C-alpha cells in the first residue's frame, strides 16, 4: 500500500505571497497525484489532477508540481476565502491512498475581541440548569485567556471553551466561554463577571451582570 | 504448537533417537539446561536417557536417546519448537573449498591426492547384521569416486579444487539425519573460526522429507554456503525427500549420454519442481578404491550432484564474491535447454521437471521459473511461488489441468513479493508460476489497476518515466454467486500495455533499472492443438508470459526457459515480455 | 446539475448494520464508477470500494472486504453501501464520489463530483433532542451601533445540529461555535449580531434543527 | 569421458 506523507503546516515564501505543502509517496507514482480542497461540512473540491493540471474553473493562484515521489501544492495570494483543509492522493495503484490533510492558517492585523455576557434563561433554570455564556468575537491572534468571577471570586471548574475555525470572511477567530452550574449553585450568588485578556490591550475587557439589577 | 515429526517411509524410521529443536533465540546455556531438565524429569519417571549431542551454531537444540514413552513429556519442555524422530539417509585463480559428506575416502589415490583432506569428523550408524565385517574392504568406494568426479586429475570436473571429507555414511552406504546434522554444524563452526573463502558442500545422499535437515540446510545457505545435493534414485518426486526438498540447496537429477533421464534398475532419477537441473549421472568414470591408479564407472544422482559441485567450484574460483542466487541463476543460464526426453517421467510431472542439463560457462539480466506446489481443491484455495531473498518477482502466471482458474496476483507477503494463484468454483486446484530474476540496480514495484468496464481507462502500463513493464497478472473480480456473463477483453492500442479482461484487476510489475530495455512479442494460432508458443531471441530474457483469451479456450500459461507456453483446450495467443540489460 | 445526494446522519448500536445511500443525477447513472470513502477526525480519507452501476460489479479495499457491501439500483438511480457488525472504530463520515475518465490510461481520470458526507455514530446511547435557550441581553446603556444575541443548544445526541437566524435572512454577522461533550451529551451555542436600531423593536429568532431526532425548534429572542 | 564432453570441459 502506497503511503502518503503530507506536510504538517503550510510553509511561506516571498513574504507570505506563496504558501506551500509537500506530499511524499513510499513508491514511484509517476504523476498520478491529485489535490483537493475541503471546507468544513462541505464535499472535497478537485483542484489539481495529474500532479500539475488545473481542474475547470480552478483559480490560477493554485498550482501543483512534482513527479516520482515528491509533489508540491502552492497557493499564490492566499485569501480568507481559501481557509480550508488541503489533501493529496495517489491513483497509480489500488487501494487508493490519501494524505492526512493540512489546514491553511493566515496572518492578519491584530484585532481586539467584542465580549458580551448573557445570564441563564428562565427556560433553563426551570429545568434545573444555569449556563452563563460569554462570546468573544472577531479577534486576532487566536491566543486569548478568559477568567470567570462569581461575586468577585475567581471560578475554575465548570468552564468550557470553544473556538471557531479561522474566519473565511476576515481571517479572525471567535470563541465562546460557558460557565455551567446547577440551578441551586447559581441561586447562591448575585454577580457573574467574565474577563477577556488579549494581546490588543494590557487592561482586560470585562463584562458582567448582577441578578439584583432590574 | 510444539509438534512431533517422524519419517513418512516407516522402514527408514529410527525410533529411540530424537532431535529436539528449540526456539530461534535460545542460547547454549538454555539448550544445556533444557537437555538436563529432560534427563532429570525422565529419571524422576524411572527412565535412563542419554544426551548424545548439544547443538549450537547451526540450530538451537539437542540430540537425545530415550524411550518414545517420554515424547509427551519432552513436548511439554520449555523453549521447544518441535521434535523430529531420527531416520536414515542413503548414498545416491582463487581457492574454493568443497566439503564432502559421504563414506570414507582413499586420500592417497593419484586422482585426488594433495587435493583431499580427511577432517577426522566421523558419525555413522552401526552396520546391519550380527556378523557383518568389512574385512579387506576399506569402505572407501562411494566417497573416493565422488571426490574424483568433483576434482580428479584426469577424470575430474574442477581439477584445481580443494576438498574436505566428513564421514557420514557407513560400509553399507547408510547414515542418519542426526549424523548429517552434526556434520553440517561442524562445517558451520569451521566457517566461523576459519576464512571468508567460498564454500561448496556436496550432500550426495537422500532420505525422506526432513523438517530439521531442510532447516539446517536453509541456515547454512543464508550464511553464504553453496549446498549441492542428489535429487534421489527413487523414480519419484524429489519434494518427498531431504535434503532434495530444501529450496535453498541446488538439487541435481541424473541424465545419460543419450539425454534420457537415468534408469537405475527398477527405479532411477527423481523428478519434479524440487529438482533445480539435471547433469551427467550414468556410466561416469572416476577414481576407484581398488588401487591408487584405478578407475570405475558408477551411476546415480550423487554422480550428477558431483558434476554441479565441480562446476560451482570452477565458477567460484573465477568470481569468489558470487552469491548463491547469482550462482543458481548462472548454473541455469549456461545449461543445455530442452534436450531431455521428458517421456520417461510421469505425464503430470513433466511440466514441473526442468529441461536443463548442466554445463560450464564458455552486466546481465538472469531469470528462472519457480513452480508452486499444487493448491488444494477448496474453491478459495491458493498456490504460492516464492523467489530467493536476493531476486525480483518480475511476473506471475497460473495453470490448472482443468483450466478452472480465478487468475493470479503478485502480492507482498512478509515484506517480499510472492506470486499467488487462486482456484475457481469447482476447480481441481492450480499452480502459481513465478519468474524470479537478478536485475542489477533495480527499483521494482507492482501497481494494481482496477476492473475497467467503462468505455475508457482500460489501458494498464508503467506510466512512470524510466519505469518499464516486465510482467502482468490478472485476477477475476466477479463473485461466484453473481450472474456469470462471458468475459470481455480490454482493447489493444499501445503494444506495451497489459492484456486482460475488463472484469479483472491487473497487477503490473514496473521496474526502473539503468539500461533496462523491455519489449512485447505475440503469436496466435486459430484452433491450436495442445499449445501455442512465442520465444525471446538470443540476447533477450523472458520476463513475463500471459495467455489470450480466457478460461473458455485456455488451461493456463507458463515460462519454459525463454519460451512462453500457453496450454489450449480442444484465436489462442501467447503474449511474452522480453527484457534485457544495457 | 451533475450531483450526488447522500442519505442523512445515522446512529446505530454496536454489532448492528447500516445501509448508506448516494443518489445520482444530471448524468447517465450506468456509465460512471461510484466510490465510497471513510473519513475519521484526525486521519486521512480511506478508500472503501467502487461499483460500476451499469453491471453492479464491485471492487473493494481488502481491509473493508468483510465490513462493506456495495449495490446499485438503476431504477432509483442510486448506489448503496451496507456496513455490518459495527464498532466504535466505524464511527466516521462516509463520502461517495464519481470517477470521470478522460483517456484510455488507467490513470486518465479524477474524482470530479462528491456528496457532502454521511455521519455514522456507533453508540449504545439513545437519541435525545436539544433544549434551545435564548441568550438575550438585559439592562444597560447601549454603546456602539450593534447588539449581540444568541442561542444555547444543550443536551442532544448525536452531534448532527444546524442553527440558522430568522430563516437564513441573517447569515451575517453570525458565529456558530463547535459542540462539546457535557456528561455524554453535546452542547453548542450560536451568536447573531444586529444593529441597535432593530432589536428589541424588530424580532430575532434562531431556528435549531437536530435531524437525528427529526426535530425543529424556533426560539424567539425577547 | 562423455560426461566431461557433455558439460563443455573436453572437445
Ligand atoms: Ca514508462
Amino acid at each position: 500500500d502506497i503511503v502518503m506523507t503530507q506536510s504538517q503546516k503550510f510553509m511561506s515564501t516571498s513574504g507570505g505571497d506563496r504558501v506551500s505543502i509537500t506530499c511524499k509517496t513510499s513508491q514511484n507514482v509517476g504523476t498520478a497525484v491529485a489535490w483537493f480542497q475541503q471546507k468544513p461540512g462541505q464535499s472535497p473540491k478537485l483542484l489539481i489532477y495529474s500532479a500539475s493540471n488545473r481542474y475547470t474553473g480552478v483559480s490560477d493562484r493554485f498550482t501543483g508540481s512534482g513527479s516520482g515521489t515528491e509533489f508540491i501544492f502552492t497557493i499564490s495570494y492566499a485569501q480568507s476565502e481559501d481557509l480550508a483543509d488541503y489533501f493529496c492522493h495517489q491513483y497509480s495503484s489500488y487501494p487508493l491512498t490519501f494524505g492526512a490533510g493540512t489546514k491553511l492558517e493566515l496572518k492578519r492585523a491584530d484585532a481586539a475581541p467584542t465580549v458580551s455576557i448573557f445570564p441563564p434563561s428562565s427556560e433553563q433554570l426551570t429545568s434545573g440548569g444555569a449556563s452563563v455564556v460569554c462570546f468573544l468575537n472577531n479577534f486576532y491572534p487566536k491566543d486569548i485567556n478568559v477568567k470567570w468571577k462569581i461575586d468577585g471570586s475567581e471560578r475554575q471548574n465548570g468552564v468550557l471553551n470553544s473556538w471557531t475555525d479561522q474566519d473565511s470572511k476576515d481571517s479572525t477567530y471567535s470563541m465562546s466561554s460557558t460557565l455551567t452550574l446547577t440551578k441551586d449553585e447559581y441561586e447562591r450568588h448575585n454577580s457573574y463577571t467574565c474577563e477577556a485578556t488579549h494581546k490588543t490591550s494590557t487592561s482586560p475587557i470585562v463584562k458582567s451582570f448582577n441578578r439584583n439589577e432590574c | 504448537t510444539a509438534t512431533f515429526h517422524r519419517c513418512a517411509k516407516d522402514p527408514w524410521r529410527l525410533p529411540g533417537t530424537y532431535v529436539v529443536v528449540l526456539k530461534e533465540e535460545t542460547h547454549l546455556s538454555q539448550s544445556e539446561r533444557t537437555a538436563r531438565r529432560l534427563q532429570a524429569q525422565a529419571a524422576r519417571r524411572g527412565y535412563l536417557t542419554k544426551i548424545l549431542h548439544v547443538f549450537h551454531g547451526l540450530l538451537p537444540g539437542f540430540l537425545v536417546k530415550m524411550s518414545g514413552d517420554l515424547l509427551e513429556l519432552a513436548l511439554k519442555l520449555p523453549h521447544v519448537d518441535y521434535i523430529e524422530e531420527d531416520s536414515s539417509v542413503f548414498a545416491q585463480g582463487s581457492l574454493v573449498e568443497v566439503y564432502l559428506l559421504d563414506t570414507s575416502i582413499q586420500s592417497d589415490h593419484r586422482e585426488i591426492e594433495g587435493r583431499v583432506m580427511v577432517t577426522d569428523f566421523e558419525n555413522v550408524p552401526e552396520e546391519d547384521g550380527t556378523r557383518f565385517h568389512r574385512q579387506a574392504s576399506k569402505c572407501d568406494s562411494h566417497g573416493t569416486h565422488l571426490a574424483g568426479v568433483v576434482s580428479g586429475r584426469d577424470a575430474g570436473v574442477a581439477k584445481g579444487a580443494s576438498m574436505r571429507s566428513l564421514r557420514v555414511l557407513n560400509c553399507q552406504g547408510k547414515g542418519t539425519v542426526s549424523g548429517t546434522l552434526i556434520g553440517l554444524e561442524f562445517i558451520r563452526k569451521s566457517q566461523l573460526v576459519q576464512p571468508v573463502g567460498p564454500l561448496v558442500v556436496l550432500l550426495p545422499l537422500a532420505g525422506g522429507y526432513s523438517r530439521v535437515l531442510n532447516a539446517a540446510c536453509q541456515r547454512l545457505a543464508r550464511a553464504g554456503v553453496v549446498l549441492v545435493t542428489a535429487a534421489g534414485n527413487f523414480r519419484d518426486d524429489a519434494c518427498l525427500y531431504s535434503p532434495a526438498s530444501a529450496p535453498e540447496v541446488i538439487t541435481v537429477g541424473a541424465t545419460n549420454a543419450q539425454d534420457q533421464p537415468v534408469t537405475l534398475g527398477t527405479l532411477g532419477t527423481n523428478f519434479g519442481r524440487c529438482v533445480d537441473l539435471f547433469a551427467p549421472g550414468e556410466d561416469i568414470i572416476g577414481a576407484s578404491s581398488d588401487c591408487s591408479t584405478c578407475f570405475v564407472s558408477q551411476s546415480g544422482t550423487s554422480q550428477a550432484a558431483a558434476h554441479v559441485a565441480g562446476i560451482a567450484a570452477m565458477m567460484l574460483s573465477a568470481e569468489p564474491e558470487l552469491t548463491l542466487a547469482e550462482l543458481r541463476q548462472r548454473l541455469i543460464h549456461f545449461s543445455a535447454k530442452d534436450v531431455i526426453n521428458e517421456a520417461w517421467f510421469p505425464e503430470d510431472q513433466r511440466v514441473l521437471t526442468p529441461n536443463l542439463v548442466a554445463a560450464l560457462p564458455p552486466w546481465q539480466l538472469f531469470c528462472r521459473t519457480v513452480w508452486s506446489a499444487h493448491s488444494g481443491p477448496t474453491r478459495m484455495a491458493t498456490a504460492i511461488a516464492r523467489c530467493a531473498p536476493d531476486e525480483e518477482l518480475l511476473s506471475c502466471s497460473s495453470f490448472s489441468r482443468s483450466g478452472k482458474r480465478r487468475g493470479e496476483r503478485m502480492e507482498a507477503q512478509g515484506g517480499k513479493l510472492v506470486c499467488r494463484a487462486h482456484n475457481a468454483f469447482g476447480g481441481e486446484g492450480v499452480y502459481a508460476i513465478a519468474r524470479c530474476c537478478l536485475l542489477p540496480q533495480a527499483n521494482c514495484s507492482v501497481h494494481t489497476a482496477p476492473p475497467a468496464e467503462a468505455s475508457m481507462g482500460t489501458r494498464v502500463h508503467c506510466h512512470q518515466q524510466g519505469h518499464v513493464l516486465t510482467g502482468c497478472s490478472s485476477h477475476w473480480e466477479v463473485e461466484d454467486l453473481g450472474t456469470h456473463k462471458p468475459p470481455v477483453l480490454r482493447p489493444r492500442g499501445q503494444p506495451n500495455q497489459c492484456v486482460g479482461h475488463r472484469e479483472a484487476s491487473i497487477h503490473a510489475s514496473c521496474c526502473h533499472a539503468p539500461g533496462l530495455e523491455c519489449k512485447v512479442k505475440e503469436h496466435g494460432i486459430p484452433a491450436p492443438q495442445e499449445q501455442v508458443t512465442v520465444a525471446c531471441e538470443e540476447g533477450w530474457t523472458l520476463t513475463g508470459c500471459s495467455a489470450l483469451p480466457g478460461t473458455s479456450h485456455v488451461l493456463g500459461a507458463y515460462a519454459v526457459d525463454n519460451t512462453c507456453v500457453v496450454r489450449s483446450r480442444d484465436a489462442v495467443t501467447a503474449v511474452a515480455i522480453c527484457c534485457r540489460s544495457r | 446539475q451533475v450531483q450526488l445526494k447522500q442519505s442523512g446522519a445515522e446512529l446505530v448500536r454496536p454489532g448492528a448494520s447500516v445501509k448508506l445511500s448516494c443518489k445520482a443525477s444530471g448524468y447517465i447513472f450506468t456509465d460512471y464508477y461510484i466510490n465510497w470513502l471513510k473519513k475519521r477526525p484526525g486521519q486521512g480519507l480511506e478508500w472503501i470500494a467502487r461499483i460500476y452501476p451499469g453491471s453492479g460489479h464491485t471492487y473493494y479495499n481488502e481491509n473493508f472486504k468483510d465490513k462493506a457491501t456495495l449495490t446499485a439500483e438503476k431504477s432509483s438511480s442510486n448506489v448503496y453501501m451496507q456496513l455490518s457488525s459495527l464498532t466504535s472504530e466505524d464511527s466516521a463520515v462516509y463520502f461517495c464520489a464519481r470517477e470521470n475518465f478522460y483517456g484510455s490510461s488507467y490513470v486518465d481520470w479524477y474524482f470530479d463530483v462528491w456528496g457532502t458526507g454521511t455521519t455514522v455514530t456507533v453508540s449504545s446511547a439513545k437519541t435525545t433532542p436539544p433544549s434551545v435557550y435564548p441568550l438575550a441581553p438585559g439592562c444597560g446603556d447601549t454603546t456602539g451601533s450593534s447588539v449581540t444575541l444568541g442561542c444555547l443548544v444543550k443536551g442532544y445526541f448525536p452531534e448532527s445540529v444546524t442553527v440558522t437566524w430568522n430563516s437564513g435572512s441573517l447569515s451575517s454577522s453570525v458565529h456558530t461555535f463547535p459542540a462539546l461533550l457535557q456528561s455524554g451529551l453535546y452542547t453548542m451555542s450560536s451568536s447573531v449580531t444586529v444593529p441597535s436600531s432593530t432589536w428589541p423593536s424588530q424580532t430575532v429568532t434562531c431556528s435549531v434543527a437536530h435531524p437525528a431526532s427529526s426535530t425543529t425548534v424556533d426560539k424567539k429572542l425577547e | 569421458x562423455w560426461n566431461l564432453k557433455r558439460i563443455x570441459l573436453l572437445r
